[PDB]
RNA sequence: CUUGAGUCUCGUAGAGGGGGGUAGAAUUCCAGGUGUAGCGGUGAAAUGCGUAGAGAUCUGGAGGAAUACCGGUGGCGAAGGCGGCCCCCUGGACGAAGACUGACGCUCAGGUGCGAAAGCGUGGGGAGCAAACAGGAUUAGAUACCCUGGUAGUCCACGCCGUAAACGAUGUCGACUUGGAGGUUGUGCCCUUGAGGCGUGGCUUCCGGAGCUAACGCGUUAAGUCGACCGCCUGGGGAGUAC
């Protein structure tokens, strides 16, 4: 995620990092993998997404 | 979406990070999404597109 | 599966005449083609079990077509085996 | 006899070979009843990423319809030609011609 | 001592500690600082404030190089991820480019089990 | 005889299988530059790594494993299971204009084959993770949970093992029985001038009616209503143990 904004106005623009990469992708890989836990615990979200 | 050399089209189906955009966001059909993914993937391999931002 | 050409080709040598592909003799012959042609594909690789599953289905099936033919008319049966050299 | 959309990119400082390469590859194909249906020379081009140094390659199209035998022979040469780098090749999908 | 006027600032935003290393656009480190060394430890060195006193401390070590502008290379979660940058710029540093270099494998090595309570 | 079953023609989607290449991200390790006193870890710690210069950062190199995003209520498979891209070899499924065969079908004791992970043999490979093991910690104790390491193994080839909550805890085949919302794929009609709308086959989610059920629930993908064949149960423990 590259950010180079012309005209100095010190505005972080942390939207990119917090739009996909950064946390969420790291916290997801922090501990062990998943194996069987993903095919469920993750798909157990659709049981919620439905309603 | 059907061809890979058509980088001009695939760029629309890719975020700013380089990863292809989800199907729900774009709205595009699933059948088409799959066909797109393949074109995009092989396109990146021919250095016609980026993998991420760094390289 | 089998080439469209090699197919029509065999449909004539055993087919009741032409344009017909239901003839017992035809099927049996057609199967033997892949059955034999596949032996090469299986002679190599071997661990390709999933593909074998299809192979056996052809054999076991041909076994029925042949067995059936024998019941409906021993003649065609005996002759059929000769050209394809089957039944041990 | 099948179709393939072969596309190979050669090292930039080898651009002068690009043409020579094409003639040989093409000849080999047609030589055995080949049948080229698209020959595009994109020449030098910036790379998305520095694929093993240098960010500029020399892409070329082919989309030639010929028996797997020759196209296979050709695939190997690409490996024994330090000049050429990446190389991809897909199947028929009905001869393509023009555009790109 | 060499006068660079513009280099880059790396930030190791680790869930436990945060260290900032100022170096020219080449990679050659000019100076660094770390929350752990900036005083507080453990329960106190892993806070957003930690990186602040650290980053600002990294400047009072390299600013002596005549630096004017400098890009930012942020990698890793935890605090001091953003805190470090602010203090850096707030120090007069003419910021320019802020890019996240956090490592993200397209499914490679197997992460450690760890933590189980 | 043609409606069951099958063959042919042409299309369609797919992480179906076997073989061989190959790409990018990342980890680790080795070498060198910059640089300097911490890093690492936890609830704190400590073990450990650091002035023999770590960590950080940059450059080059070595190697193994897995393929972010796409990705899904998704797809394929007999089941086990199968995700980067490319080629080669190869199996099945579905639709439809039809053409052909003519009951060639369904089920299946024994039999034969396929079988996750772990494990076993021979020879390779070995980055990350990690039984064993060794330290540090916590505790009354801690042969654990946590931290620092780390062997088998995990990876490959070939042979063996044949088990699992091998689970939908629901055998296979076929026919009937209100509806709703959605997914995926084939196909037909419609100014298709459209995103499109309407039909109509395959596979698939959730909801629910009758009915069924001890209840929970199932509910046209039934656990409803029926027919064909098979497997299995007959109180708990002892015991899936002994012989
Ligand atoms: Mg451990
Ligand atoms: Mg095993
Ligand atoms: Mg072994
Ligand atoms: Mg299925
Ligand atoms: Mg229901």
């Amino acid at each position: 995620i590259k950010v180079r904004e012309n005209e100095p106005f010190d505005v972080a623009l942390r939207r990119f990092k917090r739009s996909c990469e950064k946390a969420g992708v790291l916290a997801e890989v922090r501990r062990r993998e998943f194996y069987e836990k993903p095919t469920t615990e993750r798909k157990r979200a659709k049981a919620s997404a439905v309603k | 979406e059907i061809d890979y050399k058509d980088i001009a089209t695939l760029k629309n189906y890719i975020t700013e990070s380089g990863k292809i955009v989800p199907s729900r966001i774009t709205g595009t059909r699933a059948k088409y999404q799959r066909q797109l993914a393949r074109a995009i993937k092989r396109a990146r391999y021919l250095s016609l597109l980026p993998y991420t931002d760094r390289h | 599966s089998l080439s469209t050409e090699a197919t029509a080709k065999i449909v004539s040598e055993f087919g009741r005449d032409a344009n017909d592909t239901g003839s017992t003799e035809v099927q049996v012959a057609l199967l033997t083609a892949q059955i034999n042609h596949l032996q090469g594909h299986f002679a190599e690789h071997k661990k390709d079990h999933h593909s074998r599953r299809g192979l056996l289905r052809m054999v076991s099936q041909r076994r029925k077509l042949l067995d059936y033919l024998k019941r409906k008319d021993v003649a065609r049966y005996t002759q059929l085996i000769e050209r394809l050299g089957l039944r041990r | 006899m099948r179709h393939y959309e072969i596309v190979f990119m050669v090292h930039p400082d080898q651009s002068e070979q690009v043409p020579g390469m094409i003639e040989r590859y093409t000849a080999a194909i047609t030589g055995a009843e080949g049948k080229i249906h698209r020959l595009e020379d994109w020449g030098r081009r910036q790379l998305a990423y520095p694929i093993n140094k240098l960010h500029k390659a020399h892409y070329v199209l082919m989309n030639v319809e010929a028996p797997q035998e020759v196209i296979d022979e050709l695939e190997t040469t690409f490996r024994f030609n330090d000049a050429v780098i990446r190389s991809m090749v897909m199947r028929t999908k009905h001869a393509v011609t023009e555009a790109s | 001592r060499k006068q660079v006027s513009d280099g880059v600032a790396h930030i190791h935003a680790s869930f436990n500690n945060t260290i900032v290393t100022i170096t020219d656009r080449q990679g050659n480190a000019l100076g660094w600082a770390t929350a752990g060394g900036s005083g507080f430890r453990g329960s106190r060195k892993s806070t957003p404030f930690a990186a602040q006193v650290a980053a600002e401390r990294c400047a009072d070590a390299v600013k002596e190089y005549g630096i004017k502008n400098l890009e930012v290379m942020v990698k890793g979660p935890g605090p001091g991820r953003e805190s470090t940058i602010r203090a850096l710029n707030a120090a007069g540093f003419r910021i320019t480019n802020i890019t996240d270099v956090t490592p993200i494998p397209h499914n490679g090595c197997r992460p450690p089990k760890k933590r189980r309570v």
